[PDB]
């Protein structure tokens, strides 16, 4: 999507508005902040077509302040958005989830110990909803470490960084273990 | 689930199984007892009910050890109708259960009744290191070494007759 | 002078008191005191400065001991308020306090023991200790050895 | 004064020579000759030497035999043919130090500045650094003893300019370079256990007895020094230092991946070849 | 801005402990992952090639 | 009755004390070294025995 | 004790030389102003920690730890010595 700048008004296939309002669900979402500030915010081009919606600006600052508060409010409208689509609707159930992991994921990066009582009036959200929502992210989802409510405080550890850069080899270690097991298969037969 | 590998056997030979190997992690036991004989073929025409008769009151104890992965406090009256199961003896009696079987970790303490627990499902890392990889290493190292031997002994099979 | 030479022993100023006093007293020798505190405000600028400067100094000295001194029972013994020891922070951190190590808990402060790099630190230490250890085990063995020849 | 000095193998050979020339005389005491080298610059550094005849008594251990004519004979032709070099001090080849050491070299104290004394053993059984650089200075005395001359141990190193190492290279043919690897190492990390063993083996035992069972008030002062370096290391429970084993075994498995990925590399070849030769050798060789 | 990674730390809420850590080996782990993602190209490839060589 | 003479643990003011609870001491790390040492001349062996 | 748990505390200090717990701060200061011990405590909670210290004059029970320590010392270097050097010989050479 680099190429929008030199992109015009197509009415073969798919108009340049509409080209912009599919692909600013990938550039909002599959892209983090670092991604956002080297291309999209340095860009003119979001700079241009913010004008043409008012959604669009306030999905993109709400996220960039991290504002749970009018993004929820709004996230009716972006569901509704979101299907009712010829290609888009088999990836709705998708970029929910991820969006939702990764605002989840960006909160947490710069937070370990979180109170309930912050997070419910960030979120503007229930304590119940969220307890099995983490409680999901914990086994399904794979973000961070286990957390525990003796506190009825939200505390992580993520000892991800020291030992687990090192660890990251392990998987393919293993991969490459079984692997010259198949070298070690391929030998004499 | 199956995930690298492609093809239209294993497929179509998981298809009957899918759901139900899918509401393992749900674990409903009343809905699901229904369920299971219902469409149920293949899997209870493998013989003698075995396997399944164990699934079906295994679904607790992989629903209990679900709840040894989830949080330590545990309610009375919510925790107890998620798990479809209210009373304040066998709660505490099944997760004792579960804590004997040492597959999990749990630190047992009463105060005013409640039961909690450590939970703790943090790794090795920074924690007795040496000890802790040391059979890994080992092990490894081994492998790789009859791996090295594995790439000796052939070329001398490929240099017996040059 | 000899006092604020090296190795300053802590000590009550109020000591200190009657003797910069008679100080001002006798006119034998450094007689124009009056002189110097002719001005109301630049006297006790210069004197609180150097109450400021000799309490910043005894910390700039034990702040190399590694010993731990509890600067907060050491407010205690000294009977002063916490504030203007913050005062004496926000000092610091033009001193260079910029390398130490603080509680939110406790008021204990630490000057030492960092983060400590396995190929740093304990790495350079263990060096010299070894090194050292082994030219000395070296020298005077034999060299004891060559003391017992004397002897034959 | 000097830090360390530089001590070449021709005056150990020279001392070589003299178990050489001996031809079976049945007295071989000890024989003292006259080491050269400079002492302008900081460090030492030894070039040749020369020899001079030294007897002594039975009985009597304050009997010394020099010669001045001799030596100003042959340091005045070196000087004459070579003005690089100059006097510095001499050496004996007994392996204990006498007392009258001192009234030897009182001579050289006297007639030429500061000399050095090297002491060296006449059988060459000793797997320790053969040659000790020993400098004569007068040290003030805690104890309040009188002053006299004492010596003192330098540091010292054995090494060659340039020819030197190739002659005895090629005379010996035995000895390998340093060669970075496996068994160069391993020979290194096996016998220096020795090293220390019969070492410490043969200095603790004479020294534990020395100790009790002596007198010649030598100056015990310094092994109190020498016990509090053995103090030094009060038993580490290596609490501390368990991050620093850690972050050793982490360098210990870099090794392990760089050694499996690098030896996986290394069999490609191989176990292409040993398929793709032998196969095509196999059908073109009927 | 610890989002925006311009230094090393990391804040909290109802502790409010801060904790400031940094890690000093980045060349190391970065280029051991690059060999090994580049060795399993050539063994996957030297698969290949014995796969082509046998069946 | 049983118990207490089968368990052989400590009765308090009516509750039930348990002892010897992960507090095991761990090593002193130099045995685990000397092991790990033999493992080197074991690798020293392996790699090179042939030779 | 050269060994056997050398942390201390202020305790047997301030029983020694009868003195309270206020001025043993400026008693180690003033041992510190001296020079003659390099000690230097990183204890949070009361600890006192020791360091490098000079014999001097003599001490009989640190001859007989000296020598015990030194005998111990030695057999152990021996034992690993052998122990390595069995095998290492065999197996490698």
């Amino acid at each position: 999507f680099l190429d929008t700048v030199s992109t015009f008004t197509s009415y073969e296939l798919m108009d340049y508005k509409t080209f912009v309002t599919y692909t600013v669900y990938v550039s909002m979402i599959a892209l983090e902040r670092p991604d956002l500030r080297e291309k999209v915010i340095k860009g003119a081009e979001i700079l241009e077509v913010l004008h043409s919606l008012p959604a669009v600006r306030q999905y993109l600052f709400s996220l960039y302040e991290c504002r749970y508060s009018v993004f929820f409010q709004s996230l009716a409208v972006v569901e509704q958005e979101m299907k009712k689509d010829w290609l888009f609707a088999p990836h709705y159930r998708y970029y929910v989830r991820e969006m939702r992991i990764h605002a989840y994921s960006q909160l947490l990066e710069s937070y370990r110990s979180l109170t309930l009582g912050y997070m419910a009036e960030a979120f503007g959200v229930g304590v119940e909803f969220i307890d099995q929502e983490l409680s999901r992210f914990i086994a399904a989802g794979r973000l961070h470490c286990k957390i525990d409510k003796v506190n009825e405080i939200v505390e992580t550890n993520r000892p991800d960084s020291k030992n687990w850069q090192y660890q990251e080899t392990i998987k393919k270690g293993d991969l490459l273990l079984n692997r010259v097991q198949k070298l070690s298969r391929v030998i004499n037969m | 689930d199956r995930l690298q590998f492609r093809q239209p056997s294993l497929k179509r030979s998981l298809m009957p199984y899918f759901l139900l190997t899918q509401a393992v992690r749900t674990g409903n036991l009343a809905k699901f007892n229904q369920v299971l004989d219902q469409f149920g073929e293949k899997f209870q025409a493998d013989g003698t009910y075995t396997l399944i008769i164990r699934l079906r009151h295994n679904v607790i104890k992989t629903g209990v050890r679900m709840i040894s992965l989830s949080y330590s406090r545990i309610s009375l009256a919510d925790i107890a109708q998620k798990l479809q199961l209210d009373s304040p003896e066998d709660a505490e009696f099944i997760v004792a259960k579960a804590i004997r079987d040492g597959v999990i970790e749990a630190s047992i303490n009463h105060e005013k009744g409640y039961v909690q627990s450590k939970e703790m499902i943090d790794i090795y890392s920074t924690r007795e290191p040496q000890l802790a990889f040391h059979q890994r290493i080992s092990f490894c190292l081994d492998i790789h070494n009859m791996s090295v031997k594995a790439m000796r002994f052939p070329p001398k099979s490929y240099n017996k007759d040059l | 002078l000899l006092k604020l030479f090296t190795t300053m022993e802590l000590m009550r100023w109020s000591t200190l008191v009657e003797d910069y006093g008679m100080e001002l007293r006798k006119g034998s020798l450094e007689s124009p005191a009056t002189d110097v505190f002719g001005s109301t405000e630049e006297g006790e600028k210069r004197w609180k400065d150097l109450k400021n400067r000799v309490v910043e100094h005894n910390i700039r000295i034990m702040a190399k001991y590694y010993t731990r001194i509890t600067m907060k029972r050491m407010a205690q013994l000294l009977d002063l308020s916490v504030d203007e020891s913050e005062a004496f922070l926000s000092n610091l951190v033009v001193n260079k306090t910029i390398f130490a190590k603080v509680d939110r808990l406790a008021g204990i402060i630490n000057f030492q023991r960092p983060k400590d790099p396995n190929n740093l630190l304990n790495d350079w230490s263990q060096k010299l200790n070894s090194l050292m250890s082994l030219v000395n085990k070296t020298t005077h063995l034999i060299a004891k050895e060559e003391m017992i020849h004397n002897l034959q | 004064a000097v830090q360390k000095v530089v001590v070449h193998p021709l005056v150990l050979l020279s001392v070589v020579d003299h178990f050489n020339r001996i031809g079976k005389v049945g007295n071989q005491k000890r024989v003292v000759g006259v080491l050269l080298g400079s002492w302008q610059k900081k460090v030492l550094d030894v070039s040749n030497s020369f020899a001079v005849p030294f007897d002594e008594d039975d009985k009597d251990d304050s009997v010394w035999f020099l010669d001045h004519d001799y030596l100003e004979n042959m340091y005045g032709m070196f000087k004459k043919v070579n003005a690089r070099e100059r006097i510095v001090g001499w050496y004996h080849t007994g392996p204990k130090l006498h007392k009258n050491d001192i009234a030897i070299n009182e001579l050289m104290k006297r007639y030429c500045p500061n000399s050095v004394l090297v002491i060296i053993d006449v059988k060459p059984k000793d797997l320790g650094l053969p040659t000790e650089a020993y400098i004569s200075v007068e040290e003030v005395h805690d104890d309040g003893t009188p002053t006299s001359k004492t010596f003192e141990h330098v540091t010292s190193e054995i090494g060659a300019e340039e020819a030197e190492e190739v002659g005895v290279e090629h005379l010996l043919r035995d000895i390998k370079d340093t060669t970075v690897g496996t068994l160069s190492q391993r020979i290194t990390n096996q016998v220096h256990g020795l090293k220390g063993l019969n070492s410490k083996l043969l200095d603790i035992r004479s020294y534990l007895e020395k100790v009790a069972t002596g007198k010649l008030p030598i100056n015990h002062q310094i092994i109190y020094q020498l016990q509090d370096v053995f103090n030094l290391l009060p038993d580490v429970s290596l609490q501390e230092f368990v991050k620093a084993f850690y972050l050793k075994t982490n360098d210990q498995m870099v090794v392990v991946y760089l050694a499996s990925l690098i030896r996986s590399v290394v069999a490609l070849h191989n176990l292409i070849n040993n398929k793709i030769a032998n196969r095509d050798a196999e059908k073109k060789e009927g | 801005m610890i989002l925006d990674k311009k230094f090393h730390g990391i804040l909290d809420q109802g502790e409010g402990v801060l904790i400031i850590f940094d890690e000093p080996p980045v060349d190391k782990t970065y280029e051991a992952a690059l060999e090994t993602i580049q060795n399993m190209s050539k063994v996957v490839d030297s698969l290949y090639n014995k796969a082509k060589k046998l069946t | 009755t049983d118990y207490a003479k089968k368990r052989g643990w400590v009765l308090g003011p009516n509750n039930y004390y348990s002892f010897a609870s992960q507090q095991q001491k761990p090593e002193d790390t130099t045995i685990p070294s000397t092991e790990l040492a033999k493992q080197v001349i074991e690798y020293a062996r392996q790699l090179e025995m042939i030779v | 004790r050269p060994a056997n748990h050398r942390q201390l505390t202020f305790e047997e200090i301030a029983k020694s030389a009868k003195i309270t717990v206020n001025e043993v701060e400026l008693l180690v200061m003033k041992a510190l102003s001296v020079g003659l011990v390099k000690g230097s405590i990183d204890e949070v909670d009361k600890r006192v920690h020791m360091t490098w210290v000079q014999p001097r004059v003599l001490d009989l029970q640190q001859i007989k730890g000296m020598k015990d320590r030194l005998e111990f010392w030695c057999t152990d270097v021996k034992s690993m010595e052998m122990l390595v050097e069995h095998q290492a010989h065999d197996i490698l050479t």
